RNA sequence: AUACGUAGGGUCCGAGCGUUGUCCGGAAUUACUGGGCGUAAAGAGCUCGUAGGUGGUUUGUCGCGUUGUUCGUGAAAACUCACAGCUUAACUGUGGGCGUGCGGGCGAUACGGGCAGACUAGAGUACUGCAGGGGAGACUGGAAUUCCUGGUGUAGCGGUGGAAUGCGCAGAUAUCAGGAGGAACACCGGUGGCGAAGGCGGGUCUCUGGGCAGUAACUGACGCUGAGGAGCGAAAGCGUGGGGAGCGAACAGGAUUAGAUACCCUGGUAGUCCACGCCGUAAACGGUGGGUACUAGGUGUGGGUUUCCUUGGGAUCCGUGCCGUAGCUAA
């Protein structure tokens, strides 16, 4: 066992390809802001949080519309051990040409890359959903 | 394809709508061995298109090469497939695949032009495209580069989709960027459409 | 493939797959020729080409090739060789320029009238 | 095998305290007694080849454990190590 | 012969026009961008682990990494933008951007990381049983073979497609009994287990290997990988001393055959077995490195425990097959 988060991106992209409604989690603080912002520009329906083995449990509801059909388009850790990525104010770069969406742990916390725009600061960007 | 120009005294040449551009990439010689012997057929790959953008793809296995074209034709008549882009550009770079061909595309500033190879130039222009980027890589090969040339095609969707995946409008999902872009697609096209009432 | 592995070491290039042999990449080279004896093409090509093995100003003791029809070189002459590529036979991989220090141009040649050493005509 | 009555006595004797089957000294007296059993029934089954494996594995936890012992408090390492005479 | 050579006749370029030499890209043909390793190139024979990389959940600190900011800064030409001129152009001048940097001050605390820690899910220890061809060591067995011993008892036996090598006729084959020898354990003996892999099976005894299962009892991140390095590691072969019943290389006769050296027979030396050693290579292959989190099933099948009928059925965890979802593969 070495890298949490990227296990959290694959169960994500298994269990919305393999069809399934839900997913379960244990409840570290980073994929919960994770799911937390997935959920606010709604790629996931709902997540939500309750108690488990010794920590606690992070349930999230893949968003599908009139059919079996998942609003998340894929799933990719960028910044993994080994090959942790940095990025600065001005190069932010635009998710699909700018059609999806990102996520960049901001030293002011966390952003995604029209936000940093906005605001301009960097420093580390995760994974992007489209 | 041998004498075709023919100007005779006959009915007619089978003329219908659907102004298509037509184009066939190559055909290679296909050969089977009965016993003893080799009987030689034709294989025809017809990409038929128009304009505006909506392509077909076909696929035709005669032992003749006008009855292999003509079955590529009504193949890809039968097989069509529809693709959404901005203005002369495509709404965001893509990558297809056929079992080994590699299919990258991306928009290019208006009026760059479609710079692609042989295949891909015909699969693209029959289309609407008139300017983006694009390459392939692997396979070795056409009829996968073809191939993937539409599974790359596929992957295209307007900012429509991702609104309302997220739920939330276009923005994040279309920024100025892409934003500006589409209106420049569809001022055009309202102004085509504006001169052409009258 | 093991970020870190490349760190410790990797990507290099394959092999340089030289081409020319004569020395320093030369345009050209000039040398004596001998044994001018005439070897057999591949099967297919049946023909005999007449070649020669020069013994150039690099030290170093290759294989030209005689182009064109008439030839002007014999023992003892200062052939001037030129890289070549001649799939058509063994390990011949050179040429000599007609019209130039030693080897006159190929005579009457018409059509190529550059190559061959065949000077303007009159 | 560590006999279940001697690796209790043991755990007595040098563990942190009762009950306490697992913390560091306790897993390195446990593992350092079955060491010196296995000492001699390889030195008179000369050539068992097979239990030296389960030798290795079982020294390579023992310094595995004194590592997080040493790092904790080198306080307590010095303590076992003077106390069970290694190196 | 439109491919050669020759003529027109055409293509193009032009004081040029082609040839040679070299570099970049095309090449993704080193795949950071931007590759792979079952069958195409590619998992060492297998273990542990130094260096190294590498990391669980959570509290506060530091702001090194990292980012934000101000400034010094990065000669001119560079190269470009823009302006002017050189008859135009080439060319030059002018000013910008540019010079992507480094350095200094100032900031951020999301993350890595450092410090102080803390927690038990990770890991590791206990309790209680489960499978045993896991190994080693010491003891024993007789089948059976051959030889040897006493018989009875024959001219045949074995040999092969047939033969003839070989022997008997002295008693061979055989039959019975006995003794000697050396080696291995048929049946159980199989997706069934065990073992890191080579490997494991007659029985007993001793020591020992590891795994799985239910209680967290406990430690409190003690995790993984692992270059160097480490040993183990099929068979053969050689060193050292024995064994040898048989087999048996090598080497012997006979036999098909043109040739036998080969297939076949007629024997047998080292080896084959043991003891202590050497070596390290096998097609030492799931041809699929170690480890870890997710993805329809179904069905054989080893160990366990529980839960549900009255053994019956379920669940669960671990071993072990096949088919079949998604998805993947060039297939």
């Amino acid at each position: 066992m070495t890298d949490p988060i990227a296990d959290f991106l694959t169960r994500l992209r298994n269990a919305n390809s393999a069809y399934h409604d839900e997913v379960t989690l244990p409840h570290s603080k980073l994929k919960a802001n994770i799911a937390e912002i997935l959920k606010r520009e709604g790629y996931i329906s709902d997540y939500r949080t309750e108690d488990a083995r010794v920590g606690k449990s992070l349930v999230v509801q893949l968003k599908y519309g009139p059919s079996r059909e998942r609003s998340i388009a894929g799933l990719r850790r960028v910044s993994k051990p080994g090959l942790r990525v940095y990025a600065k104010s001005t190069n932010l770069p635009r998710v699909l040409g700018g059609l999806g969406v990102a996520i960049i742990s901001t030293s002011s916390g966390l952003l995604t890359d029209r936000q940093a725009a906005r605001q301009g600061v960097g420093g580390e960007v995760l994974a992007y959903v489209w | 394809r041998g004498r075709r120009d023919d100007r005779g005294g006959r009915g007619r040449d089978g003329g219908d709508k659907s102004n298509y551009i037509e184009r066939v990439v190559s055909i290679n010689r296909v050969s089977k061995v009965v016993k003893g012997g080799r009987r030689f057929s034709f294989t025809a790959l017809v990409i038929v298109g128009d304009g505006k953008g909506m392509v077909g793809v076909g696929y035709g296995k005669a032992k003749e090469v006008p009855a292999a074209i003509a079955k590529g034709v009504e193949e890809a008549r039968k097989n069509f497939f529809r693709v959404p882009l901005i203005g002369s550009t495509i709404t965001h770079p893509v990558q297809g695949e056929a079992a080994a061909g590699v299919v990258m595309l991306r928009p290019a500033s208006p009026g760059t032009g479609v710079i692609a190879g042989g295949a891909a130039r015909a699969v693209l222009e029959c289309a609407g495209v008139h300017d983006i980027l694009a390459k392939s890589l692997g396979s070795d090969n056409a009829i996968n580069v073809v191939h993937a040339t539409v599974a790359a095609l596929k992957l295209l969707q307007r900012p429509e989709e991702v609104a309302a995946r997220r739920g939330l409008p276009i923005e994040d999902v279309a920024p100025a960027g892409m934003l500006k872009a589409r209106r420049e697609s569809e001022a055009l096209a309202a102004a085509a459409a504006r001169e052409g009432s009258a | 493939p093991t970020i870190q592995q490349l760190v410790r070491k990797g990507r290099r290039d394959k092999i340089a797959k030289v081409k020319t042999a004569a020395l320093k990449g030369s345009p050209q080279r000039r040398g004596v020729c001998t044994r001018v004896y005439t070897t057999t093409p591949k099967k297919p090509n049946s023909a005999l080409r007449k070649v020669a093995r020069v013994k150039l100003t690099s030290q170093v003791e290759v294989t030209a090739y005689i182009p064109g029809e008439g030839h002007n070189l014999q023992e003892h002459s200062m052939v001037l060789v030129r890289g070549g590529r001649v799939k058509d036979l063994p390990g011949v991989r050179y040429k000599i320029i007609r019209g130039s220090l030693d080897t006159q141009g190929v005579k009457n040649r018409k059509q190529a009238r550059s190559r061959y050493g065949a000077k303007k005509e009159k | 095998a560590l006999t279940a009555e001697q690796k209790k006595e043991i755990l007595g004797q040098y563990g942190l305290h009762d009950t306490d089957t697992g913390s560091p000294e306790a897993q390195v007296a446990l593992l350092t007694k079955r060491i010196q059993d296995l000492t001699e029934h390889l030195k008179v089954h000369k050539h068992d080849h097979h239990s030296r494996r389960g030798l290795l594995l079982l020294v390579g936890r023992r310094r595995r454990l004194l590592k997080y012992v040493a790092q904790v408090d080198v306080a307590r390492y010095r303590s076992l190590i003077e106390r069970l005479g290694l190196r």
